[PDB]
RNA sequence: AACUGCGAAUGGCUCAUUAAAUCAGUUAUGGUUCCUUUGAUCACUUGGAUAACUGUGGUAAUUCUAGAGCUAAUACAUGGCAUUUAUCAGUGGUGACUCUAGAUAACCGCCGAUCGCACGCACGGCGACGAUACAUUCGGAUGUCUGCCCUAUCAACUUUCGAUGGUACUUUCUGCGCCUACCAUGGUGACCACGGGUAACGGGGAAUCAGGGUUCGAUUCCGGAGAGGGAGCCUGAGAAAC
C-alpha cells in the first residue's frame, strides 16, 4: 500500500543533512500523515524519527500519490542548529513563545518615550 | 465529470483534455470507479443495506 | 521661591522654600555667574557662598547661560548647547530658555555651597554620601594615591563592599581599562613584526623586478 | 534618488541568474565588490538556485557562516558576494571545487574542477599605471591590483595568478591566433581562436573570432578574455565549449538522446 | 540602561509640476564626486570631560529638561609622502594630455596610545577594527547625437537686471554667463522660433488591427518628480530629506 521513493536523494555535507523528494503512494489512503511517513523513512533509511523533518506533501489531482520533501540528519544536534524552528515547532522540541506581534510594537513604541533604566518598567 | 476515466494512471476531469497519440491507448476507467476495479459507488450501497 | 541648594564637598543637596522674599532681594540683579553670601538667608547661613548655577521660571523653562536677559527667548539649539537634547544627528530645534539674570519670576533657584560658614545645616552639611564609583582607569588609580611607575595598580583597587540581603555576600571591582597587561604588548609587538613584514617584502619584490630588468636589458643590449 | 540603492527586483535582476516570478518580488541584490552587478552571481543563487545546497537563503546563510566556502581561496560570509567570472568557488566540506565558467547560453553554469586545478586562476588586465617611486601596477578584471608585473603585460593580455600567493604566474599576450570566451551578450560563453582585430581609434575595437567547426562572428574588444595560447585553453571548459549549436541543431541532438 | 559606531538618503506612495524639459537609444567626463565591498599601501600606554547610575528639582502640559555627586572609550584630545605653485628632462601609456612616473626650488593633514582568540618559543601565530596619494564595485552629477501632442484668432523673439560670444576671475565635486568685471553685437525663426493649451510624468508597453494605421499608457519594471504651498538649512560618503 504506502510506499516511499525519494527520487532525488542528495548528501550535503553542509548543512549535515539529506534532502530528497519524498513520493507517496496511498490508492486508498488520505494523505498520509508526517508521523507514518517519517517512521516508514527512518526504516529506509536505518534512522531514528527523532532526526527525519519531511513538510509540503501535496497530494495530487485523483489521489492515490502525493509528493514532498524530506530531511534527515546526522544527529538530533545538528538538526535543532540548520532546521527552521517552525518545523521544530512540529515537534516537541522547539516552543515559540507566544509574544502576540502587535503588542510587540505597542511596548517598543512606548519605551521610545521614557528614558533611562525606566524603560524596564514599562512592559 | 464523475471522475471514471483516465489517462496513464491519472484521473482526468476535463472533457476538453485533447489526447495525443500516445496517450490513446492508455485511456481507461480509474482504478476506483463502480465500473472498474472498485467499490460501487453510494446509490448501490445504500440499496443494497435496505434489502 | 525654592532653593535647590547643593554641597559639592559632602555630596548632598536639599531644597527649602524661602517665603520672605526680603532674603532673595541679593539675588534679583545677580546673573548666573556670580558667588554671593547666603546671609540674608537666615541665621544658618552666616559665613556661606552661594553660586547662581542655574534655576527654572514660574513656566519651567530652564536658565541659560549667556543670554544677558531676564525674560524668555527662543534660540536656535543645536547640539553641546545646554537645556537642549538631540533626537538625531544634527537636529536644531528652536526652544525657549530662561534668561540667566536671577529675578523674582522664577520657580527655583539651583545654588552652589562654594564656602562653608560657621554653622552647618543637618540635611545638607552634616550627613555625608560617598563617591559611589571608584576609578576605573589604570592611571586614575595612581593619582589617587600616591602610586608610581613600579607599583601595581591590580593590588590598589576599590574592591567596594557588595551585599544585599538574601544572596551570597561577595566583592566586585572595576575592569582596570588602559593597564599594561601581557596581551597589549602582543598587540605592540606584533603591530611591528607588520611593520617589518612589509619591509621585507618591499626590498624583495624591488629586488626581483630589478634582477628581472637587468637580465632582459643585457638580451637587448645585443 | 538621493543616494545609492540598495534594492534589487526580480524583473529588473540579470537574465542569466535564472529567476523564477512567484518566489518573490526583490532578487538578490550582490554586494560590492570585484565585479559588477550585472555580469556576476551572487554565492545565495549559486548554492541555492545552481547546487541545491539549501532551500531558501536563510540556510544559504547557515552554510557561509560556517566558513566552508572560498572564493578565489579566501573565505567569504557574505551571501551576496559578487563571484563573477573565472572566481574559484572552493568548499573543502564536500570536496568540490569549482570555476564559473559561461555556457553555450550565456551563464554561468556548473563547471567542477580538479584539486590540481582551482589553485590558480585567469585574469585579465584592463589597466596598468605606474605608481609612486616608479613603481609599474596592475589591474585585473576583479580588482586585484598587482604590483611588479612582467614589462610585457599590457592592458588587454590575461594573466595567471596563485590563488595562495596571488602573484602573477604566467601570461598570454593579446594577439591573433589565441583562444578567448567572449563575454558580452550575443557571444557570451563562446570559445574561438581570434582571427583579425579592428582598431578603431577613438571608438570600439571590434575583434573577429572563429570557433573550432569554423563559425565565424565579431564582438568588441572589452568582451574577448584569452584563455589559452594557440588553441590549447588554460583553464578546464565545460560541455560544448563554444560551438554554440543552432536551433535546429540543439534540437536533433535533444531528440537524439532520448 | 547608556556612551560610541552604523542605518534611517533604500523601500513604500502619488502623478501635482514639467512639451527639447523629463524620458529613450547612442555616447563623454582626457571636465568630475563616491560611505561600503574588493585588491593593493601602512613608549611617560598620555591628558580631562561626559552618559547610564546616585541624588535634589521646576512646568497644566511634550520622546521638555535644569543643578549637584560620580565613573569608561575604536567618543574627545595629546604624543618620506600628501597638500600649493614654479622650473627642467622625456618609466609606462592613449586616436589625442597640460597623462602617469622622475629630478629641482620651496610651500605645509597622514606615518595605529584600539580589540578578541590560540597559547608557544626578549621574540612569537590567526583574526577584528582602523589610514587612503591608489585601484575596484554600487553608482551620482552634467554634457554629445537624434526623437513629443494641440495651437498662427501666437510672426518675429531674446538682449535694463546675461540674451550670444571673447578675456580674466569668483564659485562648484568639476567642464560651462554658473557668477562677476571689461569688451564684442550678437543668438533664434515659416525646416514654425517665441507665446499659449494639455482632463500631458516619459519610456518599456496596452487595446484594436489584411496591409497601412487609430487610440491608450495614473497603474506593480526602468527613469524623473513631490511629500499641504513655497523657501532656507543641519547631519552625513550621499538630502535642499520632511
Amino acid at each position: 500500500t504506502v510506499t516511499i521513493r525519494t527520487r532525488k536523494f542528495m548528501t550535503n555535507r553542509l548543512l549535515q543533512r539529506k534532502q530528497m523528494v519524498i513520493d507517496v503512494l496511498h490508492p486508498g489512503k488520505a494523505t498520509v500523515p508526517k508521523t507514518e511517513i517519517r517512521e516508514k523513512l527512518a526504516k529506509m533509511y536505518k534512522t531514528t524519527p527523532d532526526v527525519i523533518f519531511v513538510f509540503g506533501f501535496r497530494t495530487h489531482f485523483g489521489g492515490g500519490k502525493t509528493t514532498g520533501f524530506g530531511m534527515i540528519y546526522d544527529s538530533l544536534d545538528y538538526a535543532k542548529k540548520n532546521e527552521p524552528k517552525h518545523r521544530l515547532a512540529k515537534h516537541g522540541l522547539y516552543e515559540k513563545k507566544k509574544t502576540s506581534r502587535k503588542q510587540r510594537k505597542e511596548r517598543k513604541n512606548r519605551m521610545k518615550k521614557v528614558r533611562g533604566t525606566a524603560k524596564a518598567n514599562v512592559g | 465529470r464523475q471522475r471514471h476515466i483516465r489517462v496513464r494512471k491519472q484521473v482526468v476531469n476535463i472533457p476538453s483534455f485533447i489526447v495525443r497519440l500516445d496517450s490513446q491507448k492508455h485511456i481507461d476507467f480509474s482504478l476506483r470507479s463502480p465500473y472498474g476495479g472498485g467499490r460501487p459507488g453510494r446509490v448501490k450501497r445504500k440499496n443494497a443495506k435496505k434489502g | 521661591m525654592k532653593l535647590n541648594i547643593s554641597f559639592p564637598a559632602t555630596g548632598c543637596q536639599k531644597l527649602i522654600e524661602v517665603e520672605d522674599e526680603r532674603k532673595l532681594r541679593t539675588f534679583y540683579e545677580k546673573r548666573m555667574a556670580t558667588e554671593v553670601s547666603a546671609d540674608p538667608l537666615g541665621d544658618e547661613w552666616k559665613g556661606y557662598v552661594v553660586r547662581i548655577s542655574g534655576g527654572n521660571d514660574k513656566q519651567g523653562f530652564p536658565m541659560k547661560q549667556g543670554v544677558l536677559t531676564h525674560g524668555r527667548v527662543r534660540l536656535l539649539l543645536s547640539k553641546g548647547h545646554s537645556c537642549y537634547r538631540p533626537r538625531r544627528t544634527g537636529e536644531r530645534k528652536r526652544k525657549s530658555v530662561r534668561g540667566c539674570i536671577v529675578d523674582a519670576n522664577l520657580s527655583v533657584l539651583n545654588l552652589v555651597i562654594v564656602r562653608k560658614g560657621e554653622k552647618d545645616i543637618p540635611g545638607l552639611t552634616d550627613n555625608t554620601v560617598p563617591r559611589r564609583l571608584g576609578p576605573k582607569r589604570a592611571s586614575r588609580i595612581r593619582k589617587l594615591f600616591n602610586l608610581s611607575k613600579e607599583d601595581d595598580v591590580r593590588q590598589y583597587v576599590v574592591r567596594k563592599p557588595l551585599s544585599k540581603e538574601g544572596k551570597k555576600p561577595r566583592t566586585k571591582a572595576p575592569k582596570i581599562q588602559r593597564l599594561v597587561t601581557p596581551r597589549v604588548l602582543q598587540h605592540k609587538r606584533r603591530r611591528i613584526a607588520l611593520k617589518k613584514q612589509r619591509t621585507q617584502k618591499n626590498k624583495e619584490e624591488a629586488s626581483e623586478y630589478a634582477k628581472l630588468l637587468a637580465k632582459r636589458s643585457k638580451e637587448a643590449k645585443e | 534618488a538621493r543616494g545609492p540603492k540598495k534594492h534589487l527586483k526580480r524583473v529588473a535582476a540579470p537574465k542569466h541568474w535564472m529567476l523564477d516570478k512567484l518566489t518573490g518580488v526583490f532578487a538578490p541584490r550582490p554586494s560590492t565588490g570585484p565585479h559588477k552587478l550585472r555580469e556576476c552571481l551572487p554565492l545565495i543563487i549559486f548554492l541555492r538556485n545552481r547546487l541545491k545546497y539549501a532551500l531558501t537563503g536563510d540556510e544559504v546563510k547557515k552554510i557561509c557562516m560556517q566558513r566552508f566556502i572560498k572564493i578565489d581561496g579566501k573565505v567569504r560570509t557574505d551571501i551576496t558576494y559578487p563571484a563573477g567570472f573565472m572566481d574559484v568557488i572552493s568548499i573543502e566540506k564536500t570536496g568540490e571545487h569549482f570555476r564559473l565558467v559561461y555556457d553555450t547560453k550565456g551563464r554561468f553554469a556548473v563547471h567542477r574542477i580538479t584539486s590540481e586545478e582551482a589553485k590558480y586562476k585567469l585574469c585579465k588586465v584592463r589597466k596598468t599605471w605606474v605608481g609612486t617611486k616608479g613603481i609599474p601596477h596592475l589591474v585585473t578584471h576583479d580588482a586585484r591590483t598587482i604590483r611588479y608585473p612582467d614589462p610585457l603585460i599590457k592592458v588587454n593580455d590575461t594573466i595567471q595568478i596563485d590563488l595562495e600567493t596571488g602573484k602573477i604566474t604566467d601570461f598570454i599576450k593579446f594577439d591573433t591566433g589565441n583562444l578567448c570566451m567572449v563575454t558580452g551578450g550575443a557571444n557570451l560563453g563562446r570559445i574561438g581562436v581570434i582571427t583579425n582585430r579592428e582598431r578603431h581609434p577613438g571608438s570600439f575595437d571590434v575583434v573577429h573570432v572563429k570557433d573550432a567547426n569554423g563559425n565565424n562572428f565579431a564582438t568588441r574588444l572589452s568582451n574577448i578574455f584569452v584563455i589559452g595560447k594557440g588553441n590549447k585553453p588554460w583553464i578546464s571548459l565545460p560541455r560544448g565549449k563554444g560551438i554554440r549549436l543552432t536551433i535546429a541543431e540543439e534540437r536533433d541532438k535533444r531528440l537524439a538522446a532520448k
